[PDB]
């Protein structure tokens, strides 16, 4: 129940990855979603490959 | 720096063609083009419209 925009967080060098599984960053904003999940947690930078 | 990809220099400074007939070559120049207090004489182009 919100607008998004996902060029904000896509254009910031701030991440070390921003890979997309089934979409690709430029397309995200033409798109829209019944809903959006963030799952959140803390990892070992050794296992992002997980 | 590859075919197919994005980014700030991919897509501000440096694009390559998706069909590109090539080679990227690459090696670090940490003891040449770094300076202590930072080199500042290399730019890039961080916004574009």
């Amino acid at each position: 129940n919100c607008v998004a925009d996902y060029s904000v967080l896509y254009n910031s060098a701030s991440f070390s990855t921003f890979k997309c599984y089934g979409v690709c960053p430029t397309k995200l904003n033409d798109l829209c979603f019944t809903n959006v999940y963030a799952d959140s947690f803390v990892i070992r930078g050794d296992e992002v490959r997980q | 720096i590859a075919p197919g990809q994005t980014g700030k220099i991919a897509d501000y400074n440096y694009k390559l063609p998706d069909d590109f007939t090539g080679c990227v070559i690459a090696w670090n120049s940490n003891n040449l083009d770094s300076k202590v207090g930072g080199n500042y004489n290399y730019l890039y182009r961080l916004f574009r419209k």
